[PDB]
DNA sequence: ATCAATATCCACCTGCAGATACTACCAAAAGTGTATTTGGAAACTGCTCCATCAAAAGGCATGTTCAGCTGATTCAGCTGAACATGCCTTTTGATGGAGCAGTTTCCAAATACACTTTTGGTAGTATCTGCAGGTGGATATTGAT
DNA sequence: ATCAATATCCACCTGCAGATACTACCAAAAGTGTATTTGGAAACTGCTCCATCAAAAGGCATGTTCAGCTGAATCAGCTGAACATGCCTTTTGATGGAGCAGTTTCCAAATACACTTTTGGTAGTATCTGCAGGTGGATATTGAT
């Protein structure tokens, strides 16, 4: 016995993905590919994040992600920020920015 | 020293999250308006989660019924389930 | 006898506050606020310790968003301070009116 | 007792391929499920309504695809397409 | 020559119901096909969704009767759920 | 020999909603009342909104619904106007609004 | 040698399209432009005459409601001239960025 | 076919009175003179994002024409539903 | 400018809440081999309607003119920021019991299948009618004075 | 106020588009009836984890003081509205084929069912550690002068 997900060279479930698909209502019928091709857009999607979150923490001297550290990470990419538009972090505060009028006269 | 629940989201509480938000000065009228405003979103929010519960048949509203009534009110939250 | 200008602490606070990720608000009052306001809706309620952090975190984002709005649009107005008519403004311009 | 779900290891998999010095909170990999979930349903969803416009029983990887472009951003839509695209070939070819 | 269905003919009863010496433009009836099988995607959404939260395989009428408390705003909704109650039980003692 | 329509009271199609409910994927199983409550309640709604729409009819001294009295129905309707605010109703126009400032004199 | 004050042809104008229901853009020119940027994403594209329909009631009812979200904007302003500053706090404000 | 004309420019085909008659319809009295660049703009962007979603509904079907339902499904997923037109 | 009050910075230390590690475990997916059912590309062709040409209906471009709006300047006064802490509300932690969730049961209701009937669509050719768009004719609105 | 230029509102008419009509027909419906499968309510019950509350923590209501913001008043410069004027572009109505969409055959592919192997969630007990929270002292920032 081999995992699918081995076979497709992947970290994520694709048993797991196939079946979730099947036990959704989203079609009579699913296609063999369509569990690999969706399991590896996650997969992706999920590394581009992690990394962000990495360097997130590495910036502020850390070496356990928190969730502040994935605001930070979706919030200062234009990409992800626009995907996740409509979604809040729990526990993700807010990027500091401050409108230049109310900044003190020089 | 009898008073309402709302007003115990009190000046100070909501001039930090007006800070938050990158607010400078703020008109002494502002601290009832955010109160109406709070008001109505968790009304809108809390009634939907309630008729979740209510048709689950429970009495007890689950965490996923807030993330359930948050996600269809455009509103989608990560981080309790779901 | 020293005495910080009007706005230092405004400014300083904006930084304190952008920088953290704590609620701002107590936990009781909104807790006891949330069960009034379910109170209306069904009678004998109870609630998961879960499900009332949640409405708060979702409640505190919501405000922090519309506050930023808000302030945008009294700097519209070529003004610093927020007025109940940028909070009407902007929820008008965001379809809640 | 029920045995209760979760994409956790897998995320917590690829987080050691991108960061092995770095680890995660509980309320992260919470938040990091949210998403994946999130993702699934959207991209699922879309490709339901895919087949259904186009009367068809199936989802396809076709229906991925073209549920990816619509819902995912420029650049992000690309590279995903491209890692869909190359899983499906690799599965393929693989006995 | 493919037959194309719609709402049109019930909505043209109903319309002879409410106001029996009116009528109703080509135009206006595509809208208000429109709209009926806008309302039974949202309704049949919510209903489905509801269903899944609940592991329910199945869609009863008091699945429809959330969603269309989720759904509806307040007077509507008090309104809409009387009628679908009311033709339930109708339909029930029916035979 | 009868119709499920007839059956519940209803001119709008049981047996219609009922097949429309199956191919739409929704879930595996769909019980017998709801095609039944639903149906009801597209009846009930199209005649709310045909009510409506029929008075502006008439307060235009026309005979024939169009989509301007359509959205003259939806838009001074409270209800009606939320459960379709991010819908448009082609060739409706917009309700008569003009802000007060912008009017002559003081 | 007669003239109407600045603002009551405006009014008048208001008035009269707020009233009706037609396209207020001209066919043609809106036909060419769908067709160009069509093909700027794939050549070689039909277009049912519907389908361009479509797009123009789409884009014109789009168009109006922007405007008059702008123009709250401005009144806010404490002016009665729309100008870009207001359309585009009206499409930050939208969640448009 | 033989030959087929190159389209450029055609949002200058959005002329400033028909930018004008759309604000009236809004309810605009007074407009600067710099709204109508700005309008094109947000126009072409608009049409843009409705566009390529068409475009990928009539590529996925393997058709040549955009349909109305194309159309209409794009401004669906974009949070404009459109009745009227088959939708 | 200088001077000083206070906020902010960095380094180092430390206990433990919250992370990773672990093995049993077992149960429940996921994968493997066999037989069944079904979907949708390819091949073909009717035929709708899209692209593409010429004539008629009226909206667009452009320059001129000046009304009145915008945005700068100034300024008085009102209103929100900053301030000190005892005081009262929230937080932390301790403990019964509501209820939610796990499990098993059994039946009313749902799926399946197979004639049998009804009906909702279209198509062909006809037949009717609401109203849009023309006219002229009587009353409102607007702006000069 | 008065006069008058211009828009607006009726009312009445008339062709004809587009709507209601109807008779033929039919394929795809919905309906009816009988056979077989099972989902979920229903009922008992075990154990979280939720409400309650006492004790310990600590944030906020208070009123006073005044810096500095908001908004009214004023004004010049100039942008944008109105309109007259010349005519280019769109609109409207009538003729060729690309491609859509409807039928059918056929296998490559997904379903199903049952079986056999492993993986992933939990719990058990313990195992481990990153860092929040505190210290100290050096330096920056702000505000008074
Ligand atoms: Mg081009």
């Amino acid at each position: 016995a081999k995992t699918r997900s081995s076979r497709a060279g992947l970290q994520f479930p694709v048993g797991r993905v196939h079946r979730l698909l099947r036990k959704g209502n989203y079609a009579e019928r699913v296609g063999a590919g369509a569990p690999v091709y969706l399991a590896a857009v996650l997969e992706y999607l999920t590394a581009e994040i992690l990394e962000l979150a990495g360097n997130a923490a590495r910036d502020n001297k850390k070496t356990r992600i928190i969730p502040r550290h994935l605001q930070l990470a979706v919030r200062n990419d234009e990409e992800l920020n626009k995907l996740l538009g409509r979604v809040t972090i729990a526990q993700g505060g807010v990027l500091p920015n401050i409108q230049s009028v109310l900044l003190p006269k020089k | 020293v009898l008073r309402d629940n709302i007003q115990g989201i009190t000046k100070p509480a909501i001039r930090r999250l007006a800070r938050r938000g990158g607010v400078k000065r703020i008109s002494g009228l502002i601290y009832e308006e955010t109160r109406g405003v709070l008001k109505v979103f968790l009304e809108n929010v809390i009634r939907d989660a309630v008729t979740y519960t209510e048709h689950a048949k429970r009495k007890t509203v689950t965490a996923m019924d807030v993330v359930y009534a948050l996600k269809r009110q455009g509103r989608t939250l990560y981080g309790f389930g779901g | 006898p020293h005495r910080y200008r009007p706005g230092t602490v405004a400014l300083r606070e904006i930084r304190r506050y952008q920088k953290s990720t704590e609620l701002l608000i107590r936990k009781l009052p909104f807790q006891r606020l949330v069960r009034e306001i379910a109170q209306d809706f069904k009678t004998d309620l109870r609630f998961q310790s879960s499900a009332v952090m949640a409405l708060q975190e979702a409640s505190e984002a919501y405000l922090v968003a519309l506050f930023e709005d808000t302030n945008l649009c009294a700097i519209h107005a070529k003004r610093v301070t927020i007025m109940p008519k940028d909070i009407q403004l902007a929820r008008r311009i965001r379809g809640e009116r | 007792k029920t045995r209760k779900e979760s994409y956790a290891i897998y995320v917590y998999k690829v987080l050691k391929q991108v960061h092995p010095d770095t680890g995660i909170s509980s309320k992260a990999m919470s938040i990091m499920n949210s998403f994946v979930n999130d993702v699934f349903e959207r991209i699922a969803g879309e490709a339901s309504r895919l087949a259904h416009y186009n009367k068809r029983s199936t989802i396809t990887s076709r229906e991925i695809q073209t549920a990816v472009r619509l819902l995912l951003p420029g650049e992000l839509a690309k590279h995903a397409v491209s890692e869909g695209t190359k899983a499906v070939t690799k599965y393929t070819s693989a006995k």
